[PDB]
């Protein structure tokens, strides 16, 4: 068994004609009823409730989980929920999106990064005569508590709301291959260790959804390496667990992640499908942005790489 | 909130120096709480010695390397500090400190002299005063400069000037 | 090991005037940091924490400043009780301190008086920095009339048995 799902936006082609009917039709790809974003199939929330966030400069809901309130987050995502995916029976795939932060302290890095201070800058304003490792501790223990509980009441909300849906966080498990600081293909060793932790959210999602973008600033062989390692470690995970079998999707995009004028090429569609399907990932899901087909040119050029690349890569494998 | 360090004023190279710091109006137990050893030769720097947090995590200065045991008992509500091989350069007085929230607490200190010398008054002769132990002298004129003793022969010595 | 360098070991000036004194770490230290006075004692004082917040009943003109690795003590419209000594404390992991700063209350330059210790009191002179030549144990008092003195004593049992200084009035030693 194997099932390939559409989550490319072209709801936004309908207003010129183009339906993308040959989604389903053609290529045997899993496609929501009359071409709709969110349906029977798959629905994506993103960002929904009022998770505690830091935007680009200002505090939502706490800015950091240690200081949300999370019955109002509740509230909102309720209201949320039943504004994008209204029908009770929902089956489909459910994606949530949030995106603020990880759960583990350590791995918000980078753009990251002023989680990890705010979290510290709190603690030191109380205990200003704290030394750094008493500081550290207390602010990840804070951070980590709560920032489980509220990806945790979330996951728990949506499936009490929704029970027949297959809910998962977008991008988990992180693995964080081919970096600076991990030039190979195998996941970062206590990214891993991290992981076998987090079998609280591994136990209750229904879905594990690694995104496996891939990157032009890879060789041909890297490509197929950064999705291998993505693939396993999602595949280790859910081999372990103990409510249910969880099924693998890993999210696929058809532009590469740093040179988005570009759409992959026959070689690296084949090579890649052939690792996640060899691998024995359950399927996987097609994603695009909004911003690459917004216009009636985009959106016939996008349609002629589907059928002539995209669309018989996954036909001749996979379904 | 009151702090009292106390000791025993004057011991010989090789012994171990105890010390002990007693706590008022307030109590060891309570979380976030961080107590430190600081001492201060006379006319010198201040030195940190030793840190340790309610739940009888520590710190150390690795330059004592490390002749240094903190600790504490909740019940007794102190705070104690051992050093072993005391030697004429632990010399100092000796404060403990407390650190809860935004505010710090000082004892007023304890001072430790570490020599062989047997007690002495000392000879009048700013008057210049010669060969003296322990400190302190006290000088003055007619019912409440007087220079800083130093130390000669393991004896202190001294002048003043009116 | 974490060191704590701070300068200078000295600086003098008058009431009303504004000094910065500073204090540089070996390694980074984020803003674990904080800042004492110390006057004759008397025990020592929190004037600054988390590098940047003043303590308790402690006057605006005092201001903290830096992070990192670089830190700075700004004191605005020096009042006479400021004087005396300040020290940071780092307390990253280890809390040691730095080497500490004596604020000097700047006088009008004054010659040592000499009386011998055999005993010899170079009294009264500024600023500190003195040299004795005898013809030994050296001892030095704190500032006081604002200025400093010292003693000097050349120990000679009765069977054994001039005083010289230079400093920065004359070129000649007296």
């Amino acid at each position: 068994e194997f099932n390939v799902y559409w989550n490319v936006p072209t709801f936004m082609c309908h207003k010129y004609g183009l339906r993308f009917e040959e989604v389903s039709e053609k290529y045997g790809i899993l496609q929501n009823w009359m071409d709709k974003f969110r349906g029977e199939e798959i629905a994506i929330l993103y960002d929904p409730g009022m998770f505690p966030a830091l935007l680009k400069v200002v505090a939502r809901n706490g800015g950091v989980p240690q200081l949300g309130n999370l019955t109002k987050h509740l509230q909102v995502f309720r209201d949320h929920l039943i504004n994008q995916i209204p029908d009770k029976s929902f089956p489909g795939v459910g994606v949530i999106d949030f995106e603020s932060w990880r759960p583990i302290f350590r791995q918000n890095w980078a753009s990251l990064q002023p989680y990890k201070k705010l979290s510290v800058e709190v603690v030191r304003r109380e205990h200003p005569f704290w030394d750094d490792q008493r500081v550290e501790q207390e602010a990840k223990r804070r951070f980590e508590k709560y920032g489980q509980l509220f990806m945790e009441e979330t996951l728990k909300a949506a499936k009490r709301m929704r029970p027949a849906a297959n809910w998962g966080y977008y991008a988990y498990p992180y693995c964080y291959n081919l970096t600076p600081n991990q030039p190979s293909a195998q996941c970062e060793a206590t990214t891993m260790q991290e992981n076998d932790k987090m079998s609280w959210l591994f136990e209750s999602e229904d879905v594990l959804l690694p995104s496996v973008y891939l990157r032009w600033n890879l060789t041909s062989g890297e490509r197929v390496g950064l999705v291998g390692g993505r693939v396993k470690e999602a595949l280790r995970i859910a081999r372990q667990m103990t409510t249910s079998r969880k099924k693998v999707l890993p999210y696929y995009w058809y532009k590469y992640q740093d040179r988005r004028d570009t759409d992959l090429s026959r070689a690296d569609l084949e090579a890649t499908l052939r690792k996640i399907t060899d691998l024995g990932a359950d399927g996987f899901i097609i994603w695009g942005s909004s911003d690459d087909i917004n216009t009636k040119a985009k959106c016939l050029q996008f349609r002629e790489y589907l059928n002539n690349e995209l669309g018989p890569a996954v036909k001749r494998i996979a379904l | 909130v009151t702090l009292k360090e106390s000791g025993p004023g004057i011991l010989q190279p090789s012994q171990t120096l105890s010390l002990t710091c007693s706590f008022s109006g307030f109590s060891l137990s309570t979380s976030g709480m961080g107590v430190s050893w600081i001492r201060q030769p006379s006319g010198k720097g201040l030195e940190w010695l030793a840190h340790i947090y309610w739940d009888d995590d520590k710190r150390y200065n690795p330059s004592l390397k490390s002749r240094l045991t903190i600790s504490k008992d909740t019940s007794r509500n102190q705070v104690f500090l051992k050093i072993t091989s005391v030697d004429t350069a632990d010399t100092a007085t000796y404060y403990c400190t407390l650190y809860y929230g935004s505010v710090d607490y000082w004892g007023q200190g304890t001072s430790v002299t570490v020599s062989s010398a047997k007690t002495t008054p000392p000879s009048v002769y700013g008057c210049l005063v010669k060969g003296y132990f322990p400190e302190p002298v006290t000088v003055t004129w007619n019912s409440g400069h007087t220079f800083p003793a130093v130390l000669q022969s393991d004896l202190y010595t001294l002048s003043s000037s009116v | 090991d974490i060191q704590m360098t701070q300068s200078p070991a000295s600086l003098s000036a008058s009431v009303g005037e504004t000094v910065t004194i500073t204090c540089r770490a070996s390694e980074n230290i984020y803003s674990y940091l904080t800042w004492y006075q110390q006057k004759q004692g008397k025990s020592p004082q929190l004037l600054v924490y988390n590098a940047k917040t003043l303590a308790e009943g402690v006057p605006s003109r005092f201001s903290g400043s830096g992070s990192g690795t670089q830190f700075s003590l700004k004191i605005s419209s020096l009042q006479p009780e400021d004087f005396g000594n300040y020290y940071c404390q780092h307390h990253y992991g280890t809390r040691t301190f730095g080497g500490g700063t004596r604020l000097e209350i700047k006088r009008a330059d004054a010659a040592p008086t000499v009386s011998i210790f055999v005993v010899c009191f170079l009294n009264n002179f500024y600023p500190k920095d003195i040299n004795v030549k005898w013809k030994v144990l050296n001892s030095w008092t704190d500032q006081d009339d604002s200025t400093y003195s010292m003693s000097s004593t050349l120990t000679l049992t009765k069977d054994e048995y001039t005083c010289e200084a230079t400093h920065k009035t004359s070129t000649s030693p007296i």
